[PDB]
């Protein structure tokens, strides 16, 4: 069995002797840091791969006049002067297959888990067109994250590029890694991005992935801090193809760049060293390209191609909680709405630390079911409503009693929106919670205890009546029904928080 | 179109081509460079010179993706500005900055075509009625009314409701107007571009089963675009405009969104084209640019452009230079202010920011006049009294002060109206406001007879009387 | 690499160098783009006379350099 | 390429295609190259420090000695003028491939362990010529030992493109093994 | 989880010591190679190899 | 308290059983390419003739 | 036969080289002059190229300083990266960035070298025991625990206490640490260096008999040491490091102060090699230079490397880009402030802005969480009313809102301990207080038993009965 395999082996190594073709081949001037200069490959197309002597994969991206600049997918040192270099004839190919659910892969497409090379038939471009105005449709399915904020005030639909925007250390990763361990039973396709990251907070997203069972249905295209510049900066566009390749197979996908300031630095670190002159901030020109290309290929595709579907979660840093930096402003620019996450609001009690007041979201209602539409059309407006007021019910002192009823229902929504780590809300949760918040139930009972009665609440409901579940999910719509069913189990369920 | 030249250098969307030595190509003239698709097919893609440099070699810019293009491919000019299918022909059609059709249906009547660089009209041609028309919006027809046969600028930063106030403003005037629109999108989003056309499509104002009714035009510099879709594509929805104006003397309604995409691609080409970097990023060919643009946009005897156009501004800041350039050539201007989008006063346009100049007593009654300056003042009067009331408290205002801070926060809360496409954010249906209406409930809100109402009933209403049935619902709710 | 070398300044140099000569009466145009126009001869202009190209566009000798005229 | 020697080159080239003393220049500067090679002769005539009057002295007695094209002498003087001496080897070699350029004679780099027949010689001078499309063909004579057995000739703008078997062969034998 | 990991790194194996014989087997070939005259058997075989270039010319 | 203790018990045991499975499948792998080594000197013989075209 | 070139130019520590046209040597190779100065030949003068400018030509920066070498000297190359000694001998001696020692004692045995530029370890080599470690600082233990195995620093300005905080994690860890420690000092003052010797000497860690078992490695580029050595001595303090985890597979304390000095040196280094400077002044390849350095120091499946960097911010700018690239690869950072550092509040660390990863319940146990989560609240609060008050005064503040503010004055100074290397500046010993006390000290404190209390009573104690004995010691000044 041993010699039988070998024996295919040279069966084809005799078919397998030489094909005459034309490679473009000249040699190196300079080499350093990463960036090659090549003399000669007058045919060598842009961005076209090459290949050093050593081994080292290269892109050629400067065609200038008398000498082509190539940057390095890797590192420079064995790469000596004077040596031949080699065309490819192909662009940026990435191979593809439905195997890498699971694996933990560098930008090249290759295993790092140690599990073996992945088996792809496919190759699809690292840059890729995107969907035209007629080859999409709007968007209306919702996308679960499993926070009460996000998934009630700005959703966030399948399909529709929601940045989460936020400062350092005030649950960023924690939102992304949420919304993508809740979506187990939803068959979706997740796909971590991470670029220029520890290589050991790598691994504890990939443990937590692995003991939470998400593994299955995730990739996980992680760079660490050492991968050179060309791989940090190629990295998102790696994972957009992977996920695009499901999204076109009438799949649902989903696809978090964590983060993207690490890839615009990258991308200013490459085009510093290619002597090209530097804007604002000593950011290329481009950057708001360089964001757009990757981002717009986030669709809801039409019916006429399978009304497949991406969302991108793309995650910046604010450094000192200013948005009005260069990359902050453009990508807030670029996305459909974003995720604003404050530090101020981490530290005092509010997890998580969704500032509303400048969270929007562009899908709005069409990305929630008609159940929590109808329960929550007002609540961002309203919301932010009452943080004026209670922010302004301080400087007046004395105060009527339908004003002091509205600050008290706001601050009972305030304690509502609280979410610990890791506990998922489903939509029925969500849709009860929202109802015996808004209504006005729970401002009898005081500020600490409404979260335990919240927790009572959906307890007793759950054990109780599964028909409220029924409803909301076979029908999706908030029937009087199941509105009389709450209302009921709210007045029981209070009677017995006070007898308790 | 006989010479050919040999593509030279590519820095990315920079193409350095050298021709023969006695045929070089005029400034502005697209070359076709005879690509090559990766499936061994061509690929032709269209580029524009910008820059004559010496030695034969010229400096055009890419209108299309470089990536797959070569050193030593062919290109042929051809001789003309880019060429742009005009007349009724593209009615109802999108289109993409070389006027191909992406609707993904029959091409275009290729019978007229136009260049897109030309000349602005001449101090003669210049239209001089100053009169309003109403857009239905309270702020808007109150403190900035529109002017017919203008251009109206838009300013906000990202996230704070420009594009779907256009898309307001277009739900408003675009149909009822019988006239002939044209949306020009620069760098926007595919799904608000999808968004648009298939409310237009469900909204009839296409008429797709029966093309060439239409009266709208679309055109498509998307994001993705490399910067000379962005740097064309407005140029080319202005030449479309132009042509309806010039040729069929029929009043037109030119919205465009952005403005600052072009200048934004201007700066990122700039670079690399060879100049030294002006201001905070931008190129040294901005004011003249914005000009070129603007200049072309007007009004003429023969047919008028009201154009509506946003501009975004980065991070909030009006001091940016492209924002500091729209503002002189801007006739009525509305701010948005995050401010007012935070406490969810939606529009948020900024009463006090924001001017028009058509709002003056002659051109639009004094009672309106008079109306319009006294909502400005008391604004006014209660964002200074601000920080006193904030570190004071309110108790120690006077009479006077505590009763204009009141009425100043009631009117900040009524400027807020449900719009028709805001529907899905707000919850609530849309709700058309008249200019008279407007006028009178500030008359009264001003005066003081709703003077004890709740301010929450003042917040997401359309008209006076639709407030006072919200404090009479909300005063049952009270005691209920 | 540089300004005034355009393989045919050079061409024409070649053909007629005996001495260095006045060349006030003509100068070719090198580089034009954004408005503005790099002109090789005109020895004798003065620094913001009106030059004037062909097809009459106007122009004014801001800049006047070392070979050439901006 | 727009590299300032090939700018100058270029332009001496093309004054000999309007002429027609084209192999006499050609000549001419295949000598100054060999003037210029020997490091004294370049080092003297480049360093400024020396007068212009002395620089122009020597090189009016080199032209007359070794003997130059009228332009050629002319274009060295431009040279030597405009300052651009730092440049002049430059300036020579690429005389060499702009000429080879005008005359459409693609000199090609075949290489083997060992010589070839001129029939082999002829064979594959056609076949670049057929492949390029050029007026003329000149081949170059070179060995390789490193090589195994086989021929890997060059041709192009540079030497950028190549058809090559002779270990190319042993290592795209290894790839499908070592895949 | 480690029983299909250790099958694909086992496979992995094989391949490296694959890897190996072919490379001794190379070694080899080079050492029956290096006859000359031999060489010029090669030679007149890269005649032939000059034949199909022009019939790769050709096509 | 007691879920708590016994369960620290079983994830300990749990990766110690990983830890042993591991030692097993490294021991049989070498196993198994020593015997391949064996079968590869077979190869080693019927591979050199071939792989000369 | 090593291949032998021409230096081409002198600007700065860049040396242009020139080599012949066959054997330009890869990058990173320690390109070794020959050297002269007054009288004789010092080989000491060595390069590492970094670049290839063609034309049979490479740069290469100087390791030591440049005054003295003409044009015309030969270079050699050693065709390998720069190595340095490892191992065994090389516990308890002083060292070079050229593995040179200084310790005025023997030389080291060379078996065993490593040459600085070693990749990173892969993806499976990577140990996720998430763990917590407690130094004895109340607000270190408390507010942002310290991880096993993982990077921790200690962001700050220029004198608030970053050199005398590392100095007490020395005296509170090293000394009762199970392993080796490996102190490295990138660019700090020489007399911080002579006076960390001089103690390591008296309390007799690196034992001066038997200098064998020490436990404790010095590796000292100086803040006069050129910039081509400030940007390598990191390098070779971590090759020793993790020499000592890969093979020797124990437990590493790496402390490094401070790396901001050889991101500086990176800088001076790119400004003379001649590429365009990105952010205010950096070189382009800043978050590169960081992560290689960074990367290497991961604990693995052998070994663990506990490094504890010092950061320098530079002129109390934290948006600058080295503190800003700084954050993205520590663990658990600790950010020293000013402004606590003049109110006198000794550590002046930042307790809101001093963020761990490890402060999380299925890490630390629910208690000290919610005790953790409370303080951070109280004193959240209390910086929101801090601007009110600085204009009105405590007395305009609602009930809640004064009695939030006396908890936070009160935790705030409670937050504060006195240290066992601080007794020369304050005269009270050290207080080394764990977790055990910590976590019921703040307990008592955020429940309101103390509550009757003065303020002062807490400023520089450990314990809180030791708090509650000072406050019975003022109500008896009477
Ligand atoms: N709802 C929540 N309840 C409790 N803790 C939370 C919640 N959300 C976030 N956290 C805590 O916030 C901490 C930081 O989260 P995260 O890892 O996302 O930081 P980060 O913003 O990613 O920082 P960086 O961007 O620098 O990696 C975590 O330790 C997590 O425990
Ligand atoms: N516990 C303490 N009590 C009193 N003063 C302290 C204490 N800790 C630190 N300091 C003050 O810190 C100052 C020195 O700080 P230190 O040298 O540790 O930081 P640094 O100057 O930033 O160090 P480097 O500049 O070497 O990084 C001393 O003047 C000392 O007064
Ligand atoms: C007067 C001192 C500064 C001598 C210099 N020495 C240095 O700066 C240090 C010692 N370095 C890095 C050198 O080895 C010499 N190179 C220089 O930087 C310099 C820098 C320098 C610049 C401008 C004036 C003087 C010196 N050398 C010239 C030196 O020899
Ligand atoms: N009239 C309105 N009422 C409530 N919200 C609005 C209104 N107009 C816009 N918004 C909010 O603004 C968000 C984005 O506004 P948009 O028009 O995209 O502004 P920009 O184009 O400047 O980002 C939307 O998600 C929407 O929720």
């Amino acid at each position: 069995r041993a010699d039988e395999i070998s024996k295919i082996i040279r069966e084809r190594i005799e078919g397998y002797n030489r094909e005459v073709k034309v490679v473009n081949t000249g040699t190196v001037l300079q080499v350093g840091d990463g960036i090659a200069r090549i003399h000669g490959l007058d045919e060598v197309m842009a961005g076209e791969l090459v290949e050093f002597e050593e081994g080292t994969i290269g892109i050629a991206l400067n065609l200038e006049s008398n000498n082509v600049g190539v940057v390095l997918m890797g590192d420079g040192l064995m790469i000596q002067e004077g040596s031949s270099v080699k065309a490819t004839g192909r662009i940026a190919q990435i191979p593809v297959s439905e195997a890498y659910l699971g694996r933990v892969i560098n930008a090249l497409a290759k295993p790092i888990d140690g599990r073996g090379e992945i088996t792809a038939s496919e190759s699809r471009l690292i840059e890729s067109p995107a969907p035209g105005i007629m080859s999409r449709r709007s968007v209306y399915e919702p996308l679960q994250t499993g926070l009460i904020a996000i998934d009630a005030m700005i959703p966030v639909g399948r399909g529709q590029r929601e940045l989460i925007i936020g400062d350092r250390q005030t649950g960023k990763t924690a939102v992304a890694t949420d919304t993508i361990l809740n979506q187990q039973g939803q068959n979706v396709i997740c796909v971590y991005v991470a670029i220029g990251q520890k290589a050991s907070s790598v691994a504890q997203v990939v443990t937590n992935f692995q003991e939470r069972g998400a593994m299955e249905y995730t990739i996980v295209v992680a760079e660490t801090a050492d991968s050179p510049a060309t791989l940090q900066y190629l990295a998102p566009y790696t994972g957009a193809a992977l996920a695009e390749y499901f999204m076109y197979r009438e799949r649902h996908t989903l696809i978090i760049y964590d983060d993207l300031s690490k890839q615009a630095q990258a991308y200013r670190q490459m085009s510093l060293l290619l002597r090209r002159p530097p804007g604002r901030e000593a950011y290329p020109g481009d950057v708001f390209y360089l964001h757009s290309r990757l981002l717009e290929r986030a669709a809801k595709l039409s019916s006429l191609l399978g009304e497949g579907s991406m969302t991108a979660l793309p995650i910046v840093e604010t450094q000192a909680g200013d948005v009005s930096a260069y990359i902050p402003t453009n990508v807030i620019s670029i996305t459909d709405g974003q995720i604003f996450l404050s530090a101020d609001l981490f530290n005092a009690g509010i997890r998580p630390a969704i500032n509303v007041g400048i969270s929007v979201s562009r899908v709005g209602s069409a990305a929630q079911i008609k159940a929590m539409k109808k329960v929550a059309g007002k609540l961002k407006l309203e919301l932010a409503q009452f943080a004026e007021l209670e922010a302004f019910a301080q400087f007046a002192s004395d105060l009527d009693k339908a004003t002091q009823n509205q600050l008290a229902r706001g601050q009972r929504l305030r304690e509502l929106l609280k979410q610990p780590q890791s506990a998922p809300l489903t939509v029925e949760e969500q849709v009860m919670t929202i109802y015996t918040g808004t209504n006005g139930y729970l401002d009898s009972l005081e500020l600490d205890q409404v979260r335990k009665y919240l927790v009572e609440l959906r307890t007793y409901v759950k054990t109780n009546k599964p028909e409220f579940q029924e409803i909301i999910s076979s029908t999706k719509t908030f029937t009087e029904e199941a509105e009389a069913l709450l209302k009921e189990a709210i007045q029981e369920q209070m009677e017995r928080f006070l007898l308790q | 179109k006989k010479n050919l030249g040999r593509i030279a250098q590519i820095i990315g969307p920079v193409l350095d081509v050298a021709f023969p030595p006695g045929k070089m190509p005029n400034i502005y003239n697209a070359l076709i460079v005879k690509g090559r698709d990766t499936a061994g097919q061509p690929m032709n893609v269209t580029c524009e010179v910008q820059q004559l440099l010496g030695n034969n070699r010229v400096r055009a810019v890419a209108m299309s993706a470089t990536d797959g293009l070569t050193r030593g491919m062919e290109v042929i000019d051809t001789g003309a500005p880019l060429s742009v299918p005009v007349g009724g022909a593209t009615l109802g059609r999108i289109f993409n900055v070389l006027g191909e059709p992406v609707d993904n249906l029959g091409p275009v009547d290729t019978r007229t075509t136009s260049p897109i660089h030309r000349s602005a009209p001449a101090f003669t041609q210049l239209d001089t009625k100053l009169s309003i028309f109403e857009t239905g919006i309270k702020v808007v027809d109150l403190l900035a009314p529109y002017r017919r046969g203008g251009k109206i600028g838009l300013f906000g930063g990202a996230g704070v409701g420009k594009t779907v106030l256009i898309m307001e403003l277009i739900n408003n005037i675009a149909k009822a107007h019988g006239g002939v629109s044209v949306f020009g999108g620069v760098g926007e989003r595919t799904r608000e571009g999808n968004d648009l056309y298939m409310e237009m499509k469900e909204s009839g104002v296409i008429n797709e089963q029966n093309i060439a009714e239409s009266k709208v035009a679309l055109v498509y510099g998307q994001m993705n675009e490399p910067p000379g879709a962005r740097m064309r594509v407005g140029l080319t929805a202005l030449t479309m405009a132009e042509y309806f104006r010039d040729v069929n003397e029929q009043d037109v309604l030119l919205f465009i969104d952005n403005i600052f995409r072009f200048v934004q691609a201007g700066s990122e080409v700039s670079a690399l084209l060879g100049r030294m970097p002006s201001a905070v990023g931008y190129q040294p060919t901005l004011s003249t640019e914005m000009g070129s643009l603007q200049e072309r946009i007007t009004s003429t005897k023969e047919g008028s452009i009201t154009s509506i156009q946003a501009v975004y501004v980065p991070a909030d800041d009006l001091t940016d230079p492209a924002p500091a350039t729209t503002f002189a050539h801007l006739d009525a201007t509305t701010v948005l202010s995050r401010g007012l989008a935070a406490k969810g006063i939606y529009p948020a346009v900024d009463p006090l920011d924001s001017t028009s100049t058509m709002l003056q007593p002659r051109i639009v009654g004094e009672e309106h006049y008079e109306i319009a300056q006294r909502v400005k003042e008391t604004l006014q009067r209660y964002k200074e009294l601000q920080d006193i009331i904030a570190i004071l408290g309110l108790d120690e205002l006077s009479e006077e002060d505590r009763l204009t801070v009141a009425r100043a926060r009631k009117i900040e809360r009524f400027l807020s109206q449900p719009f028709f496409v805001a529907e899905v954010f707000t919850g609530s249906p849309g709700k058309y406001v008249g200019l008279a209406e407007t006028i009178r409930g500030f008359q009264l809100i001003l005066s003081g007879e709703l003077d004890s109402l709740p301010e929450q009933a003042f917040y997401l209403v359309g008209n006076i009387d639709e407030a006072t049935a919200k404090a009479m619902n909300l005063e049952m709710e009270s005691k209920l | 690499i540089r300004a005034d070398e355009i393989s045919k300044i050079i061409r024409e140099r070649i053909e007629g160098y005996n001495r260095e000569v006045k060349v006030v009466n003509t100068g070719t145009v090198l580089q034009v783009g954004d408005g503005i126009a790099r002109i090789h001869g005109l020895d004798e202009v003065m620094a913001g006379e009106l030059v004037e190209f062909e097809e009459g566009t106007i122009g004014i000798a801001l800049n006047l350099e070392s070979n050439n005229v901006g | 390429v727009d590299s300032t020697a090939s700018r100058y080159a270029s332009a001496l080239a093309d004054v000999a295609d309007v002429t027609g003393t084209l192999e006499a220049t050609n000549s001419d500067v295949e000598k100054l190259i060999r003037i210029f090679s020997e490091e004294p002769v370049y080092y003297f005539f480049a360093n400024p420090v020396i007068s212009i009057d002395n620089k122009r002295s020597v090189l009016d007695e080199i032209i007359t000695t070794s003997g130059l094209q009228p332009h050629t002498a002319n274009f060295i003087n431009i040279l030597i003028d405009s300052e651009r001496i730092n440049l002049v080897k430059e300036i020579l070699n690429e005389f060499e491939d702009v000429f080879n350029k005008i005359t459409g004679t693609e000199v090609a780099v075949v290489t083997s362990v060992v010589k070839l027949e001129n029939d082999h010689l002829a064979q594959i001078a056609k076949g670049v010529q057929k492949i390029t499309g050029a007026k003329n063909v000149r081949i170059k004579t070179v060995i390789d030992p490193s090589l195994v057995a086989g021929f890997t000739i060059r041709y192009g703008n540079e030497g950028s493109k190549l058809v090559d078997m002779s270990v190319k062969k042993q290592l795209e034998e290894i790839a499908a093994q070592l895949e | 989880y480690k029983n299909e990991t250790i099958q694909f790194e086992q496979q992995k194996a094989i391949n490296q010591v694959r890897q190996r014989v072919f490379q001794q087997a190379l070694q080899g070939a080079l050492g029956t190679l290096n006859s000359c005259l031999n060489n010029e058997l090669h030679l007149r075989t890269i005649n032939a190899n000059i034949g199909m270039f022009g019939a790769m010319n050709e096509i | 308290l007691e879920v708590e203790a016994k369960l620290a018990e079983g994830r300990k045991k749990i990766e110690v059983e990983l830890q042993e499975a591991l030692g097993s499948l490294e021991q049989q792998k070498e196993d198994t390419i020593k015997s391949l080594d064996s079968q590869i000197s077979a190869l080693s013989d019927d591979i050199v003739k071939k792989v000369l075209p």
